[PDB]
């Protein structure tokens, strides 16, 4: 139940650490495969998968992108409507707010429909 | 014949073929049943296990996956191999490669990871398909449901060396001295060609030196004539 | 900071290039699943033939195109297949008095040089009094052009000198 900014701040360093571990496991797996395919047997030890790491890194990246996208959409939809009405919630009553919003939607739809009909009738 | 084995009663290499009369599952029992001692020829097993033995390790899986997809718009799909003798040779190869992987840790891969013993399950499936293929019997039940299950390990996209044809059917053709007219796993294929790449008559396209140490048996087998493709050919990068 | 992959890829000197495939391609093919990531078909015999086999150095052709309708150049019995490539006969047909055409044999058209040839200087310029004065100032003016250019620069300098010494 944290804020999106808090989730971003707590995801970024885990993201960096996941990237570091990804590079490390990739290097280890690559050097093991090379020593087992080019030179002599030296890396006789169980290595990681390098896939369970990259999948988790991609998951962290995607989750951070989704959190930031949600925050951006929230701030955008809160900014455009803040400049269209005052604040009134537990300066204005709720039924009047609903009626004003309905009238605004109706007027915008009417303008759009009139413009579309005129543009279609133009040709 | 690669076996530089110890003394035996009669042709220790033939025991891998006589192993046909064995149990179905748990190859670990079959190997103790047949033989386990005289199957180590060179400590430098790191010659063909990782590079060459991956072929059979992927081909067994591609053959197992091709079974529940008979509905594909092709009679065998990619391949069918319902004769049984080839399947028996495949099982023998699986036994000897299991012995190899027991001797040295450079076995065929689990193809990703997380088989709890991927070789055991692959061998169980091979034997379940092989039992009703041996001598004049019907073929597949539970096998069709088991092959439907895919572990977190199964790759695809195998080489399957094929050869382009020359379909000058019945009328005429008009080529040029150059400007071709449109109408193998031992490494041998990086992302972009950066070696000799001595192609062959049909499909091979194997490198000339091969950059190896002790697998020159295949090289000597392939330098001369080939599977109707002895006309080896050099193609630039 | 994570220089491990960099130093390992740098250490990987040997010629055998199959470890990177077997090490990376499985993961990418598992995550990214394109049966044909580049489904476009590419079968190309690029070069069929590219030569006109009749072209003189193209750089000179540009200048002969940029010439004014007053000027007009041609070719004499030509030791100019590809190397000299020019010794022309440019008659300065204009409004003012005409003159004798020069040769102006130039070097390879890359032009780390200029044209001036001065072939018919002997009999043409000494014969006439006006033509004698034409040569005089024109030589001094051509001894000023820093790295003059074959057609446009030298031809315009010749015309300017011819119509300036005219007074």
């Amino acid at each position: 139940d944290f804020d999106p900014v808090q989730r971003y701040k707590m995801l970024i360093p885990q993201l960096k650490e996941s990237l570091q571990t990804l590079m490390k496991v990739a290097a280890q797996n690559l050097i093991q495969n090379t020593n087992i395919d080019n030179g002599q047997k030296s890396s006789d030890a169980p290595l990681q998968r390098f896939d369970k790491c990259l999948e988790e890194f991609y998951a962290l990246c995607d989750q951070l992108e989704l959190c930031l996208r949600l925050a951006h959409e929230c701030l955008s939809q809160s900014c455009d409507s803040a400049k269209h009405s005052p604040t009134l919630v537990p300066s204005l009553p709720y039924p009047q707010y609903l009626a004003v919003i309905k009238a605004q939607i109706t007027c915008a739809k009417d303008i759009h429909t009139a413009l579309l009909d005129c543009a279609n009738k133009v040709t | 014949p690669h076996f530089l084995n110890t003394p035996d009663k009669s042709p220790g290499d033939r025991l891998a073929e006589i192993c046909a009369k064995i149990t179905d599952v748990d190859i670990d029992k079959v190997m103790i049943n047949l033989k386990t001692e005289e199957f180590v020829l060179d400590m430098n097993t790191l010659q063909a296990l990782q590079q060459l033995l991956q072929w059979v390790g992927d081909f067994v899986l591609y053959l197992l996956v091709s079974l529940p997809n008979q509905g594909s718009p092709l009679r065998p799909g990619h391949s069918f191999l319902r004769d049984g003798t080839s399947l028996g040779m495949l099982r023998e190869l699986m036994v000897v490669i299991r012995i190899w992987g027991l001797l040295k840790p450079s076995c065929l891969p689990v193809y990703t990871a997380t088989s709890d013993d991927s070789m055991s399950l692959l061998f169980r499936l091979l034997t379940k398909l092989w039992i009703c293929c041996r001598d004049e019997g019907a073929a597949s039940p539970a096998s069709d449901g088991l092959v439907s299950r895919l572990q977190p390990k199964q790759p695809l996209r195998l080489r399957f060396g094929r050869a382009p044809t020359l379909p000058s059917s019945t009328s005429t053709l008009q080529l040029d001295g150059l400007t071709r007219a449109p109408g193998l796993h031992l490494g041998a294929y990086p992302t972009e060609e950066c070696k000799a790449c001595t192609r062959c008559g049909c499909v091979t396209m194997l490198k000339s030196p091969n950059k190896t140490t002790a697998v020159t048996q295949w090289e000597q087998r392939w330098i001369k004539n080939c599977l109707c493709g002895g006309l080896w050919r050099r193609v630039p990068l | 900071q994570p220089l491990l992959d960099a130093v390992l890829a740098n250490i990987r000197s040997p010629v055998f290039n199959h470890s990177l495939y077997r090490t990376f391609v499985p993961a990418m093919m598992a995550i990214h699943g394109p049966p044909i990531v580049s489904p476009v078909v590419c079968s190309r015999k690029r070069r069929f033939e590219e030569d006109e086999r009749q072209s003189i150095p193209n750089v000179l052709q540009g200048e002969v195109a940029r010439l004014d309708p007053k000027f007009l150049v041609n070719l004499d019995p030509s030791h100019c297949s590809n190397n000299g490539t020019v010794h022309l006969i440019c008659k300065l047909d204009d409004k003012d008095l005409p003159s004798v055409p020069p040769l102006e044999l130039s070097v390879p058209a890359d032009y780390p040089a200029q044209s001036p040839m001065w072939i018919d200087r002997q009999w043409q310029y000494d014969a006439n009094p006006f033509l004698q004065s034409v040569h005089r100032c024109m030589t001094s003016r051509l001894l000023q052009l820093p790295d003059k250019h074959s057609v446009t620069a030298l031809l315009n300098t010749w015309a300017q000198s011819i119509h300036q010494a005219c007074l």
